[PDB]
DNA sequence: GCTTGACAAAAGTGTTAAATTGTGCTATACTGGGAGCCGTCACGGATGCG
């Protein structure tokens, strides 16, 4: 048995966030020229900041802080 | 005949998605006001790095600011009355 | 108490101008998806593979 910490849980959805930005950037690649393509054209940032205030808001290991005391919290 | 034939494959597509994808239908005439909406905001937050205001949307898009706000409260979504507020199989919204 | 009369103030129609909305069209070439999958745990009972 091993530990993810907050570290881990928070780059498991960095990554499912970049692979939804991926399969975009892949979508997006073979519409346009292939001259005046810049990354900022085909990268969409959305899915990654989505993906990232979805766990926050929506995990359940993300949890409203006890402030009853200080041991508690 | 594939270059004729994907103008409206596409057209029909969309036009499918923009009557049908929500419990509460939009015309079409406000679904492109809706999508312009969303590009426009989208190519504004690469550029600004903020969050663009409502007031330079609608300049952009040559509208009133109470306009963008219209268009953005009609872009609300209607939300499942079967949820799982709290935390468990007990009770739903 | 019970009427008549002269007037603003609202309830109703007519007709236009305007806003909203429902359809159609756009001609380089483009031709089979993608999410998978996570310790019960026991119990019967039906199914289906060989």
């Amino acid at each position: 048995r091993r530990l993810r910490t907050v570290g881990e849980l928070i780059q498991n959805q960095i990554r499912v966030g970049l692979s939804r930005m991926e399969r975009v950037v892949r979508e997006r690649m073979t519409t346009q020229d292939v001259e005046a393509i810049t990354p900022q054209t085909l990268i969409n940032i959305r899915p990654v900041v989505a993906a990232i205030k979805e766990f926050f808001g929506t995990s359940q290991l993300s949890q409203f802080m006890d402030q009853n005391n200080p041991l508690s919290g | 005949f594939s270059t004729y034939a994907t103008w409206w494959i596409r057209q029909a597509i969309t036009r499918a998605m923009a009557d049908q994808a929500r419990t509460i239908r939009i015309p079409v005439h406000m679904v492109e006001v809706i999508n312009k909406l969303g590009r426009i905001q989208r190519e504004l937050l690469q550029d600004l790095g903020r969050e663009p205001t409502p007031e330079e949307l609608a300049k952009e898009m040559d509208i009133t600011p109470e306009k963008v706000l219209e268009i953005q409260q009609y872009a609300r979504e209607p939300i499942s009355l079967d949820q799982t507020i709290g935390d468990e199989g007990d009770s739903q919204l």
